[PDB]
């Protein structure tokens, strides 16, 4: 099965420099084409570079050129995009799409996406706050319970319920800024058997800062 | 690229790990008591020097 | 350099009704254009390859057609599935260019708001910061008004936040966060959440006397 992941992502200062990776598999990685496509957040995606099967041919668009260096090892199947002058706008999320062979002239496969933002910021990790109901009937049969991730930047953060096993009805809410800090919420609505019975644990990751913390959400216990 | 030390952290909710780059390892707790704090962790801090790695557990 | 435009920009359609989005190239691309749609936060999907094939796991409802300079693709029923944004590509000649994207919002039956308020964590006070939210959840119309009275007096230090439709149960969320200081919070007591939406004349409205225990 074809399978494709960024990496490399992160904070970096304007004038910067950073190398972003994509593990191909599940597929022959050379015998196809591959592709850097970002997206901004505001538009659509913007196609960023090109490599042909074996590096021979290589295209740029014009935006990147002399800045962007796009290669490939086959032989351990992953390609890259080493980026050179970051700029304020070269801030987006990166994916690598495959090709495709005829009649296939599209991006074929996507990968994930790797954010990379430049900027002079500090990288700050975020703060988890339980939202916790814990005395007051509030039901229909269903509790909601949330998590609240205040104070950092760059963005982003994931929050899973449960390592994911809480797809349920799971709302997380885009990040405001206040003062160069996101703040974001997350919830999820169980039913009245589990708030406390089960534990209900909110996941949360801060790539930039590499932080992946569990906050277990208890009843507020009074 | 200036010195790369970790936090563990297994408090009563709070189970996890950040991260923070600093110049002294008594840089790293100053930072880290502060984001401990933030977070409401409140407990006994050892740290290993092989590993870089400070940790906070109640 | 190719240049893709896409139109309308934005539409809203009842399940079960026809839709038709437009991609034009700025010359030809013969039929070397895709489209690729990207529901809310995924990576985009191939969707329509050449400019009327249909790629893994479309069915017939969805049609795309063109030739050198005008491309359309077809909802025939729109659906709840369908909610996302349509990035068409040309591929003909580099650079590789596309177009802005189309939203498909769900038009739907209006559906009146679920409003919790949650109380800020012995944590977050710890470190001398009260921070009070209020869910309302799942309306329809995205149209709605929070109103943060303190005791039953009013302010400005909100901060509030929208979701894309759910994409299963068409469908909006909010999230209204009254951030306020230890000793503020503190030297105040009741914490409303009001909100009026067109499903309701009367205000939904969120309570929380501090009981602290």
């Amino acid at each position: 099965d074809v399978q494709l992941v960024e990496s490399g992502g992160g904070l970096v200062q304007p004038g910067g420099s950073r190398k972003l990776s994509c593990a191909a598999s599940g597929f022959t990685f050379s015998s196809f084409g591959m592709h850097w496509v970002r997206q901004a957040p505001e538009k659509g995606l913007e196609w960023v570079a090109y490599i042909s099967s074996g590096s021979s041919t290589l295209h740029y668009a014009d935006t990147v050129k002399g800045r962007f260096t796009i290669s490939r090892d086959n032989p351990k199947n992953t390609l890259f995009l080493q980026m050179t002058s970051l700029r304020s706008e070269d801030t987006g999320m990166y994916y690598c799409a495959r090709w495709g062979n005829y009649p296939y002239y599209a991006m074929d496969y996507w990968g994930q996406g790797t954010s990379v933002t430049v900027s002079s910021a500090k990288t700050t990790p975020p703060s988890v706050y339980p939202l916790a109901p814990g005395s007051a009937a509030q039901t229909n049969s269903m509790v909601t319970l949330g998590c609240l991730v205040k104070g950092y930047f760059p963005e982003p953060v994931t929050v899973t319920w449960n390592s994911g096993s809480l797809s349920s009805g799971v709302h997380t809410f885009p990040a405001v800024l206040q003062s160069d800090l996101y703040t974001l919420s997350s919830s999820v609505t169980v039913p009245s058997s589990p708030r406390p019975s089960e534990t209900v644990t909110c996941n949360v990751a801060h790539p930039a800062s590499s932080t992946k913390v569990d906050k277990k959400i208890v009843p507020r216990d009074c | 690229a200036v010195t790369t030390y970790k936090l563990v952290i297994n408090g009563k909710t709070l189970k996890g790990e950040t991260t923070t780059k600093a110049v002294d390892a008594e840089t790293a707790e100053k930072a880290f008591k502060q984001y401990a704090n933030d977070n409401g962790v409140d407990g006994v801090w050892t740290y290993d020097d092989a590993t870089k790695t400070f940790t906070v557990t109640e | 350099n190719i240049v893709m435009t896409q139109s309308p920009k934005s539409m809203s359609m009842s399940v079960g009704e026809r839709v038709t989005l437009t991609c034009k190239a700025s010359e030809n691309v013969v039929t070397y254009v895709s489209w690729y749609q990207q529901k809310p936060e995924q990576s985009p999907k191939l969707l329509i390859y050449g400019a009327s094939n249909r790629y893994t796991g479309v069915p017939d409802r969805f049609t795309g057609s063109g030739s050198a300079t005008d491309f359309t693709l077809t909802i025939s029923s729109v659906q709840a599935e369908d909610l996302a944004d349509y990035h068409c590509g040309q591929g003909n000649s580099y650079p590789y260019t596309f177009g802005g994207g189309t939203k498909l919002e769900i038009k739907r039956a209006d559906a009146a708001p679920t409003v919790s308020i949650f109380p800020p964590s012995s944590e977050q006070l710890t470190s001398g910061g009260a921070s009070v939210v209020c869910f309302l959840n799942n309306f329809y119309p995205k149209d709605i008004n929070v109103k943060w009275k303190i005791d039953s007096e009013r302010q400005n230090g909100v901060l509030n936040s929208w979701t894309d439709q759910d994409s299963k149960d068409s469908t909006y969320s909010m999230s209204s966060t009254l951030t306020l200081t230890k000793d503020e919070y503190e030297r105040h007591n009741s914490y409303t959440c009001e909100a009026t939406h067109k499903t309701s004349t009367s205000p939904i409205v969120k309570s929380f006397n501090r009981n602290e225990c």
